[PDB]
């Protein structure tokens, strides 16, 4: 892992309350979203902004700690990257709204935070060394509506699975 | 005798699914027919199990009995993909030597065009931009039924079509926001929809004047009219190109919090003294132009002096010496020096200094008091009157008295 | 002249803004230097601190701060000759947070209580993520030193807080501030004051009041003259509406008056009455007092002897030996002695116990004043004594 220096201790603590301000920051970025998305959007949350996404990293809650935090690393990288590849599609569509891309970027900060003290808790404790990640194309391009759906159900899937994180750990 | 015309034949039929619209082609039997007689051509556009949208009529005549093609197009007003669309053509030729009757030939045999599905999108068209108020009808083809389609929160009424398709015709669109509205058709458990654009064509640019601040450069600024209402990819995008010599230059847009007025940078070419631009503006829905002739020598701004300094030797008063920077060593200067007594009264005189390289100049002065509490500031103009330089750091260092 | 170890390694975060860390100079070293501070997540760095040359104070940062998260900062100093690094430090930057005042502090009365009071706020956008503590210190509407409340009951994070034990009709200001609740941390900036006012529950003990009579006008009928002094604005608890005094006696009078102003003329008989005044507020269960009127005809009933009054210091003190068994109390009276002109007494009520006291007036120097001491008994005033006495 190449570690400068050693870790803290409070690494467990710090976690969990970076995952309760990631639930919170989420809601509230989710809200932002559906309230600045659209008209036909509001009315029709449950079908337009369904939590059901093709491909994302699932969750064991019954799993040990190890796995738990291998799971939750390859979800806040994936989360990461999807975030990323929102941010940029909402700066490019609507650059009007700022209160959003600052959520936008606050999350994607907490998450790399988040990121960080994961990879150093998992390096310092299991020694694991190295981690497989996979990396997938842009899946959502070319239509804006697709875009926009996508995006929402997105937020709605990150909602769900942070609500769940927080509990988790 | 009866005269019929021969039954004419379609060569070939194709069509432009980008704009939705319809390449039709034939060659008339002309070297049949020797004489010169005038015809007449009616194409007649079928759709959706023949209910004859729209009826054509050409008028044209036999090139010295010769057969020439022809070629016709039609902008349909439903996306293609939509429905089937047949198209027949027949001729009625008149001939002013003739004295029996002439009847109207057979329409040609069918020829049609379908759509076959390539592609997952099922909502025509897509991304389109038209003018506020152009009437404009949307399709969404699939293999269930459809409940209703609604654009601004209104649910208007839906048409049906051959097979399992629909279609709302949204007549007198309204002005559309940032982002495109959305047409969607409610389906049972789907929701499919797309984006129109509403625009409009970008005004002429008004107030187009530059100065120049060295004889290097030009900035060329102005203000756009009434906003197009069209933000991203399909923004207006202004081009600045010369008449004589031909050089342009092109703004960028990238960064979003844009300024009010938009400057532009025009490097200046060697020994011309005569300016003449011509300003465009691009739209995929208009575009607009502005001419203007400036005279870049009388159009001049100069900029104000930095870095001077208030001393001379223990003779007459203080010689001053500015630095201004840019290329005016052709040109002369009138910086006027405004005198201040103590808080009394302020005189005025100008003197000429001849241009220099870009470093600092050299005045001179004529009999000024002692102390007295005198301070001193410069503005600079020129010869050819304009606005005048901007103020500098006032100084009051004084020559020794007594 | 190579500069020493940049130590002592201060450095503070702010909420809402960037952080900033400071160090120490050393000596002057007669060479420029320009310090460069790192920072380290042990897992990536970040650009480094260059101190600006004209104010190089703390620091000048870019990147934005991060909680729970933490980080290795350092001095880097190196002038033409020598390179030399100080030391380092592992902190947490949620530790170092200087929250924010609270703002729009609100203060409102309770109904029939005086003493609680009711202080309401509203906490800063900082308390989602950490908790708050907070210290209040409060002061009358005239006070140079605040009073400091007891910081084991605001320990927690609240939205109100109640005060009591507080005096009626008695303006306070308050203010507040927060910081984190473990104790590590930066106190904020104390808030904006917010004005209050208790309640008017009930006056005093008892508004105590002096009779005057003079002699039989038209054969037995006298005039009476009541007066009474006015409570100052501490012991009324509210503004004063009316006064209200009742007289009763002898079988056939019961009157009731209310008078705004002190002074009030009845003509009454010779018999005895049983004097009870009250003063009436918007609250109401005012108290009263008593007064006994002699009858017609009494004799000297036990006069004060041994009456003297003398400069030393300041004020005239008078002074008397004890008198009888049975004293209810004394209410001496005074006035000047101006040529070509009569003069007007004033007054004032001293407790039986009490057999010396200082008069409370605006007497003037080179006067003589008459001070006439009148014993009050169960039975009537005695007779009373007079004497002279100058001011310097
Ligand atoms: C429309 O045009 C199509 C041509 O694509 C016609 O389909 C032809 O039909 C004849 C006889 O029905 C066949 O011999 C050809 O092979 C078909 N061509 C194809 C499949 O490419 C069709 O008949 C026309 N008319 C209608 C109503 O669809
Ligand atoms: C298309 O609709 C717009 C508004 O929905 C119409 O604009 C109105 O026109 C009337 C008179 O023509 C005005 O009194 C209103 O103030 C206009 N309203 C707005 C919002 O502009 C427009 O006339 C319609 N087009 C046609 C051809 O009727
Ligand atoms: C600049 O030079 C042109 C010569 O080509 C002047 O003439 C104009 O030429 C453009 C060519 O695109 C025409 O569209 C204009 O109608 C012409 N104007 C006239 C008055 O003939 C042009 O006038 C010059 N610019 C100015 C500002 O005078
Ligand atoms: C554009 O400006 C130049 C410079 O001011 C003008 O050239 C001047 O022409 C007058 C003749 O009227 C001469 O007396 C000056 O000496 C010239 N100034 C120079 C050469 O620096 C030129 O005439 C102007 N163009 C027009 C069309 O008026
Ligand atoms: C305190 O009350 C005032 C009303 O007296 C309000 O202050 C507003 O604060 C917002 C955001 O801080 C500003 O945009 C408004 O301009 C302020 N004034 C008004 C009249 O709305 C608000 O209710 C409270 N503010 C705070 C900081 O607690
Ligand atoms: C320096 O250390 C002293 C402790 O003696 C104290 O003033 C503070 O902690 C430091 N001050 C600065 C400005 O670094
Ligand atoms: C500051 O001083 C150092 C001396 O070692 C020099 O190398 C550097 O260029 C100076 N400027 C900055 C911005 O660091
Ligand atoms: C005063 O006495 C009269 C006697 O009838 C009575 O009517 C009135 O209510 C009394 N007022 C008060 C304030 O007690
Ligand atoms: C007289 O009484 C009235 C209330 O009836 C009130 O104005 C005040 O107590 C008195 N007036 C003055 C001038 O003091
Ligand atoms: C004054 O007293 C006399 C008694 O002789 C009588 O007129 C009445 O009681 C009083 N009059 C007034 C106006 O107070």
């Amino acid at each position: 892992c190449a570690i400068r220096h050693p870790c803290h201790n409070n690494l467990m603590n710090q976690i969990r309350s970076q995952l309760a301000q990631l639930n919170g920051s989420a809601n509230a970025l989710f809200i932002l979203y559906y309230t600045a998305q659209g008209e036909p959007f509001p009315n029709n949350l449950d079908k337009l902004c369904g939590p059901n996404v093709t491909d994302f990293p699932p969750f064991h809650a019954n799993g040990t700690e190890k796995a738990k935090l291998v799971e939750l690393y390859r979800i806040v990288v994936y989360l990461g990257t999807s975030l990323g590849n929102i941010t940029r599609d909402q700066k490019i569509l609507n650059p009007s709204a700022l209160s959003l891309h600052s959520k936008l970027n606050a999350t994607a900060d907490i998450l790399r935070g988040l990121l960080s003290n994961v990879l150093c808790r998992l390096c310092s404790k299991y020694h694991v060394g190295h981690v497989d990640v996979t990396y997938g194309p842009d899946t959502s391009g070319k239509d804006v509506f697709q875009k926009k759906k996508l995006g929402c159900q997105l937020l709605g899937k990150y909602k769900q699975i942070i609500a769940v994180l927080a509990q988790a750990f | 005798v009866s005269l019929i015309p021969d039954t004419p034949e379609i060569l070939n039929l194709s069509a432009d699914f980008s704009t939705s619209t319809l390449y039709l082609k034939w060659n008339d039997r002309g070297s049949v027919f020797p004489h010169r007689s005038n015809v007449i051509w009616e194409i007649k556009v079928l759709r959706k199990e023949s209910m004859e949208l729209v009826k054509l009529v050409t008028h044209n005549t036999t090139l010295n009995g010769k057969d020439t093609l022809h070629h016709w197009s039609w902008a349909s007003d439903m996306p293609l993909e939509c429905a089937i669309h047949f198209v027949e053509i027949r001729c009625y030729i008149d001939n002013l030597h003739f004295s029996g009757l002439e009847e109207w030939s057979d329409w040609s045999p069918v020829k049609n065009i379908s759509w076959i599905p390539d592609s997952q999108t099922k909502v025509f068209p897509q991304d389109k931009v038209i003018l506020v108020g152009s009437d404009i009808t949307f399709c969404c083809v699939s293999q269930e039924k459809v409940l209703s389609a609604l654009i601004g929160h209104t649910n208007c009424p839906l048409i049906h079509l051959d097979g399992e398709n629909v279609a709302i015709k949204i007549r007198n669109i309204s002005v559309s926001a940032s982002s495109g509205t959305n047409v969607v058709f409610t389906t049972e458990d789907n929701i499919f929809g797309t984006v129109i654009f509403a625009g409009y064509p970008p005004d002429t640019p008004q107030q187009l004047n530059c100065e120049t601040h060295d004889l290097k450069e030009i900035i060329c600024s102005w203000n756009p009219g009434r906003v197009t209402a069209l933000v991203g990819p399909r923004a207006t995008s202004y081009t600045l190109v010369e008449s004589f010599s031909g050089k342009y230059v092109r703004l960028k847009r990238a960064e979003a919090p844009t300024n009010e007025s938009y400057q532009l940078l025009f490097q200046m070419l060697p020994n011309q003294e005569i300016y003449n631009f011509t300003l465009n503006a691009h739209n995929p829905l208009g575009r607009s132009q502005s001419t203007i002739l400036v005279n870049i020598t009388e159009k001049v701004y100069p900029h104000t002096p930095t870095s001077f300094k208030v001393k001379d030797i223990n003779s007459t008063a203080v010689k001053l010496s500015w630095h201004l920077p840019g290329n005016f060593a052709k040109i002369n200067f009138l910086c006027e020096i405004e005198i201040k007594k103590s808080n009394s009264v302020q005189e005025q005189r100008n003197v000429t200094i001849k241009g220099v390289e870009n470093s600092s100049y050299l005045v001179a002065l004529d009999k000024l008091n002692p102390y007295t509490l005198y301070t001193f500031r410069i503005r600079c103009s020129t010869e050819t009157f304009w606005k005048w330089s901007k103020w500098s750091n006032k100084k009051q260092h004084l020559t020794t008295e007594a | 002249l190579p500069p020493e170890k940049p130590k002592n390694l201060s450095c503070i975060v702010n909420e809402g803004k960037k952080m900033r860390c400071e160090w120490d100079g050393g000596r002057e070293t007669h060479l420029e230097t320009n310090f460069t501070l790192k920072s380290e997540w042990a897992t990536h760095k970040f650009a480094d601190c260059k101190a600006k040359r004209d104010t190089p104070t703390s620091c000048t940062v870019d990147y934005s701060t991060v909680y729970f998260v933490n980080i290795e900062v350092w001095v880097e100093a190196e002038n033409a000759l020598g390179k030399v690094t100080s030391d380092h430090i592992n902190f947490d930057p949620v530790y170092k947070v200087k929250p924010n005042p609270p703002h729009n502090l609100s203060v409102i009365n309770s109904e029939e209580l005086s003493s609680i009071l009711k202080l309401t706020w509203t906490n800063p956008s900082i308390k989602s993520v950490i908790i708050l503590k907070y210290n209040i210190q409060y002061r009358t509407k005239d006070a140079s030193t605040w009073s400091q409340i007891p910081p084991e009951d605001t320990a927690s994070t609240r939205s109100s807080f109640t005060v009591q034990d507080l005096k009626p009709f008695t303006e306070y200001v308050f203010r507040i501030r927060c910081m984190k609740e473990d104790g590590k941390g930066y106190w904020s900036d104390w808030s904006e004051e917010a004005s209050g006012i208790t309640y008017e529950d009930r006056p005093s003990k008892a508004p105590s009041f002096w009779y005057k009579i003079d002699p039989s006008h038209t054969q037995g009928y006298r005039t009476v003259q009541l007066v009474w002094k006015t409570l100052p604005p501490f012991e009324a608890n509210g503004k004063i509406l009316d006064y209200e005094v009742t007289l009763t006696r002898w079988k056939s009078h019961l009157q009731n008056y209310t008078v705004n102003a002190t002074k009030l003329t009845v003509n009454l008989t010779n018999d005895r009455y049983l004097a009870t005044l009250t003063v009436r507020n918007l609250v109401g269960k005012s108290d009263a007092a008593v007064l006994t009127i002699p009858a017609c005809d009494f004799q000297a009933t036990h006069p004060v002897m041994d009456l003297k009054a003398f400069p030393k210091d300041n004020m005239l003190w008078v002074e008397w030996t004890t008198p009888r068994e049975s004293v209810k109390k004394y209410i001496l009276e005074w006035c000047v002695l101006s040529d070509k002109a009569p003069c007007i007494t004033d007054w004032q009520q001293e407790d039986g116990t009490v057999h010396r006291t200082y008069l409370r007036g605006n007497l003037a120097e080179s006067k003589c004043y008459l001070i006439t001491v009148t014993p009050v008994y169960a039975d009537g005033p005695g007779s009373p004594e007079s004497i002279k006495a100058y001011l310097k």
